[PDB]
């Protein structure tokens, strides 16, 4: 469940 | 003055860290996600639909009594993750491990994206990139570590993040305690307002290192490592049965495999994440296909050095006028 904050 | 909160995993697959925070007077404790890949400092509220925020802690404004309104100012972010917020701002009082900064602007989202409201132990963020970023309109504001900087012993915040395990951010000070050997600093360019280096190579296993620039940003906001295809390629070449899938929308691995380690250089030092932080386990439950850690760069546009990669370093942002960026081994 991966996150990718610009 | 200095500043030490744990950091804690939200999963089992470290997909994120939540540090508590205290914001308002009396003080609302919220869990946030510091991301040093943005510059807003958001968190739900009291004005958050309430068909938008399942079970995640809300800011109440109007309970506090540091808190008031930013009459006209106005906010939307947008990030890479296609993950949406946006809504009016207030200022406020917010310690983050003792170290206080008052009239910091706190963003209280009126909207909030599906994957936010989904994740229901993020309370919000807190943007650790540089200014530039910040998106609160017509009057743009600085984030927590810009305003605690002139306050700090060292205008420096460094980041000890744990491998399925807690850690550490420090504020105003280098614990020498926390890592091995010698930091090795590195520059910085600030120009798109990011973390943003250049790594000199890189080797996989136990192989040759190539000396090739790798620009990318350092973000603590992002789970994964992020490299040009090239790079990515050479990894997976690695391990039997490794394909990159349509379908799943990345490299995959058999889960009965075995991950080689990863090396990045960090001027003429090295640093090794270790296989095991390359497993992101099965792409879904049961499964026997499992989720690499490495994934191409290629449609960001952007090499990011996320939670796989800082989490087997000692990270130090070094926030100086010519700031610069530190990794030691720990």
């Amino acid at each position: 469940h991966p996150f990718h904050x610009l | 003055s200095t500043g030490s909160a744990t950091t804690t995993p939200i999963d089992s697959l470290d997909d994120a860290y939540i540090t508590p925070v205290q914001i308002g007077t009396p003080a609302q404790t919220l869990n946030l996600d510091f991301d040093t890949g943005s510059s807003d400092l958001w968190v739900f509220s009291s004005e958050t639909t309430a068909s938008e925020v399942d079970g995640q802690t809300i800011y109440t404004p109007s309970k506090s009594t540091t808190a008031k309104l930013l009459s006209g100012a106005t906010w939307s972010i947008s990030y890479g993750d296609g993950s949406s917020s946006s809504g009016d701002v207030y200022t406020d009082t917010v310690s983050v491990g003792g170290l206080t900064v008052t009239g910091q602007a706190v963003e209280s989202a009126k909207k909030v994206s599906s994957s936010f409201t989904e994740d229901s132990t993020i309370d919000g963020l807190l943007g650790l990139a540089f200014s530039t970023l910040n998106t609160v309109s017509p009057t743009q504001q600085k984030t927590f570590f810009d305003n605690a900087k002139a306050s700090l012993d060292s205008p420096v915040f460094t980041a000890d993040l744990g491998y399925h395990a807690p850690g550490t951010y420090n504020f105003g000070f280098i614990d020498t305690t926390a890592y091995t050997g010698s930091i090795t600093y590195t520059a910085v360019s600030t120009k798109q307002g990011f973390w943003e280096w250049t790594s000199t190579g890189y080797a996989v296993g136990s192989g040759t290192f190539k000396s090739t620039s790798i620009d990318g940003i350092a973000d603590t906001g992002t789970t994964l490592l992020y490299l040009p295809a090239t790079v990515v390629s050479a990894y997976w070449a690695q391990v039997s049965g490794a394909k990159s899938s349509s379908s799943v929308g990345g490299y995959v691995f058999p889960c009965s495999a075995t991950l080689p380690s990863f090396t990045f250089g960090v001027g003429s030092a090295r640093i090794v994440i270790p296989g095991d932080y390359i497993d992101f386990g099965p792409i879904s439950t049961g499964s026997s296909s499992c989720f690499g850690g490495i994934q191409s760069s290629a449609g960001i546009g952007i090499n990011i050095f996320g939670d796989v990669a800082l989490k087997a370093a000692f990270v130090v942002f070094n926030g100086a006028t010519t700031p610069t960026l530190g990794f030691a081994s720990k």
